């Protein structure tokens, strides 16, 4: 009858995951997700200076280190009482954002794309399941071939994009407490618009557009992995210098309601994680990270978010379904040509179809174009020559939290400063949202409830699982740090 | 086109993605007519205990041949429970096992980066993972496969890219065991290729002049000063950024903010405070 099947590594994600589920004429029926490495990145940051936690944090990932150099010069921000000069605000945008254009392009080619496209006959494209459904003609595969390798050399030059005032990538040097450490002459500004271009006229002409077309031909994977139906965003790339205007702004979407977020409803469990049992409930300003590696009943090194109680999911969908903006100009098109389907905004995909499978791939494509726009603005804003930094002196006593979208999800770093030197550090990561075990209460994590109902027709080709896995770009490394 | 496996320990993904940005040649060509990359957890096709049966065939079937690479330290507390990087059949592989499995039978371990070469991050003040650097956990396990440490963090791919380059013509001009004897001849006492880790970044970096003149910037956008008053390392680091800067040339560390020593075997700890001398 049932068959328990599990997957450890699952790869063509960042970091260490097992999945482990259990099907049931032919389709999933229950599921854990592990995350099996721990590294403990908020006990190493205790005791030193806090400007050395904008470099330490980023070794969390480095598919998505700008987002905690981000979320940690922002907390620090606010503890240190340092205001970052409106050029210095316009250049970290610049920064943080040419990689959310990498780091979509990375995992839709380099890491989803193999989910529907058949490569080359030569490692790491084979060997592979005997059976694994890839659905597309000689010549969309080709185009899907073709556009992997292409895709290389974009997401290398968005890397270049944030070098120019971020250092170098992965681990930018550029940003610091207090904005900038470069200030973007005309010359540099005008290679980061010459990479841009280049960028953006592959986003509109093919990862757009593939999406859209690799979606046609499998529009069944429209109609599964729903989960919780619910959604966190936190806010992110500030607009102005008062804290106001974002270009994602903050919101929470569970049964079908829209409403604010805030921030002192999380709290994260642990009975299921390998941590302390006292240590379970606490909200992030009261954080505590005690591995406990040998507790029984407990399958991840993941903690449990939970807001206000409920078990949601973060990322391009998150954001693109409680900002709703308007749909790509190539989206609307192909949504008509190919889906039959009349739309404007992002929420015209219908709640069902928008929280799916193909969804959340469509979702990322959709939020890379929309980048392109922020993008396009901040280059026109930035001015030349204008400082971007202020040099805060080091507080004896403080606190700060800083809030920010990673490219997979939402983003908190509480510090607190004590002596001088950082008291506590708590990281409420982008992947922890989604790829978390069970709570105290029994209540499975976003991806956890996202996988029932997942079809798996072959026990011995089970390639929808990790195919689920995949549409919410998981980050273990993040997850767990 | 040698096999190569990848094994990420404790690591960010950090040392993979900065191989992925190399220039010359292009990761496409370094994957299609350099190495053959026949297990890569966060590229290649398959997955769980199929991509680990996949290298352990090939393993076999090229038993002192293959090219092990780590990314990421080796946690050795709790029995290795900190890093499970597999299950085959309801086994579960720590990384501690892994390494002692393939690592007696590589050709040589590559120990890419800050943290597998010398423990970095997760090795550091405040960590209680045991997170241990590979030529240490071979040594102590017995293991004498030849280890050759590219740090950095991350390394620049030029330094992983031509490490393997480097390594691979020296096996064909002098064959497997005369090749590697080449290799450890150009290695500094810290197990760095001397071309790239030879020189130190102080000696050759265009602001000497100003450090000897005792002109200091005292804020970060001041370009015109040295940035040793703001906390740079270059004084202590052995690197060829200052030469080959980063990302397609477009920057490096001392020109947009500080070295911060990423490539030496103290690092982090001790290079902290990263932003005062
Ligand atoms: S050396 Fe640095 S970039 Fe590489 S795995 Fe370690 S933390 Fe990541
Ligand atoms: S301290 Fe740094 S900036 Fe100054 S001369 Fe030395 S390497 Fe250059
Ligand atoms: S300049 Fe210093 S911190 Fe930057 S990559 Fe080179 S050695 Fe590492
Ligand atoms: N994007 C990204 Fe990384 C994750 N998950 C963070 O935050
Ligand atoms: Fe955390
Ligand atoms: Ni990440
Ligand atoms: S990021």
């Amino acid at each position: 009858g049932r068959t328990t099947i599990a997957i450890d590594p699952v790869t063509r994600i960042e970091g260490h995951l097992k999945a482990e589920v259990v099907v049931e004429n032919g389709k999933v029926v229950d599921a854990r997700l592990s995350g099996g490495m721990y590294r403990g990145f908020e006990t190493i940051l205790r005791g030193r200076d806090p400007r050395d936690a904008s470099q330490i944090v980023q070794r969390i990932c480095g598919v998505c280190p700008t987002a905690h150099s981000t979320a940690s010069v922002l907390a620090l921000d606010e503890a240190f009482g340092a205001k970052v000069p409106n050029n210095g605000r316009i250049t970290r945008n610049l920064i943080f954002g040419a990689n959310y254009l990498q780091s979509h392009i990375l995992h839709f080619y380099h890491l989803s794309a193999q989910d529907f496209v058949q490569g080359p006959d030569t490692a790491p494209f084979v060997p592979r399941f005997p059976k694994s459904d890839l659905r597309l003609s000689k010549e969309l595969n080709k185009a899907g071939v073709d556009q992997y390798i292409e895709a290389l050399e974009v997401r290398r030059i968005c890397h270049e994009m944030v070098a120019l005032f971020g250092g170098r990538m992965p681990h930018v040097q550029g940003q610091v407490v207090g904005g900038a450490t470069e200030i973007p002459t005309k010359e540099k500004l005008v290679e980061y618009a010459a990479r841009f271009k280049k960028v953006r006229d592959f986003v509109e002409q093919k990862y757009v557009p593939v999406v859209y077309t690799i979606g046609s031909k499998y529009k069944d994977m429209f109609k599964v992995g729903q989960g919780f139906k619910a959604a966190l965003c936190v806010g992110a790339f500030p607009l102005d210098n008062s804290g106001k205007k974002h270009l994602f702004m903050p919101g929470v979407y569970a049964k079908g309601k829209d409403m604010p977020f805030d921030p002192s409803k999380i709290k994260e469990y642990v009975k299921y994680s390998w941590f302390a049992e006292e240590t379970t409930g606490l909200n992030y300003k009261e954080g505590k990270t005690i591995p406990a590696p040998d507790k029984a009943g407990a399958y991840s090194f993941v903690k449990a978010p939970r807001y206000d109680g409920l078990s949601l999911e973060v990322g391009p969908l998150a954001r693109m379904w409680v900002n709703n903006p308007e749909l790509s100009p190539v989206g609307k098109k192909l949504l008509k040509d190919l889906f039959g389907i009349s739309a404007k905004k992002f929420r015209d995909l219908g709640e069902e179809a928008a929280f799916s499978l193909m969804g959340r791939h469509v979702a990322r494509a959709e939020e890379t174009y929309y980048m392109l726009g922020a993008i396009e603005g901040w280059l026109k804003e930035i001015k030349a020559g204008e400082d971007t930094v202020v040099m805060p002196a080091v507080p004896a006593s403080a606190e700060g939290t800083g809030f920010t979208e990673a490219p997979r999800g939402s983003l908190l770093h509480y510090v607190k400063v004590k002596d001088s030197k950082i008291d506590n550090y708590q990281i409420v990561s982008a992947s922890l949202w989604n790829c978390n075990p069970r709570d105290d209460m029994g209540q499975r994590g976003a991806v956890e409830e996202a996988l029932i109902g997942i079809p798996v027709d072959d026990i011995q080709n089970p390639v929808n699982v990790a195919r689920l896995i995949r549409a919410f770009d998981p980050x273990l490394g993040c997850a767990v740090h | 086109r040698p096999p190569v496996f990848w094994l990420q320990g404790q690591g960010c993904t950090g040392c993979s993605v900065t191989l992925l940005n190399s220039v010359h040649p292009s990761i496409a060509d370094v994957l299609l007519k350099v190495i053959s990359l026949e297990f890569h957890p966060t590229v290649m096709a398959w997955e769980g205990e199929h991509a680990i049966e996949h290298m352990r065939k090939v393993a076999e079937k090229f038993k002192g041949k293959f090219f092990l690479v780590i990314e990421g330290s080796v946690p050795v507390e709790a029995d290795g429970k900190y890093c499970i990087i597999g299950e085959a059949n309801h086994h579960e592989i720590s990384m501690v096992d892994a390494l002692k499995e393939f690592g007696p039978n590589a050709a040589a371990v590559l120990a890419v980066g800050t943290c597998a070469a010398y423990g970095g991050i997760p090795a550091a003040e405040g960590s209680e993972t045991g997170a241990t650097a590979v030529s240490k956990f071979l040594g102590d396990n017995g293991i004498k496969t030849p280890v050759v440490n590219i740090p950095g963090c991350p390394p620049h791919p030029d330094w992983i890219v031509g490490t393997v380059v480097l390594a691979l013509d020296a096996i064909k001009k002098n064959g497997l065991e005369g090749g590697l004897a080449e290799v450890v001849k150009v290695l500094d006492s810290d197990g760095r290729p001397t071309p790239f880790f030879g020189r130190n970044i102080h000696e050759n970096c265009p602001y000497l002049d100003k450090y000897d003149e005792g002109v200091m910037s005292a804020t970060f956008t001041d370009k015109v000063g040295c940035r040793y008053d703001l906390g740079c390392k270059g004084p202590m680091t052995m690197a060829d950024c200052f030469e080959r800067k980063w990302n397609g040339g477009v920057n490096w560390c001392v020109q947009n903010a500080v070295c911060i020593g990423c490539v030496e075997p103290d690092f982090p700890d001790g290079k902290s405070p990263f932003y005062q001398a």
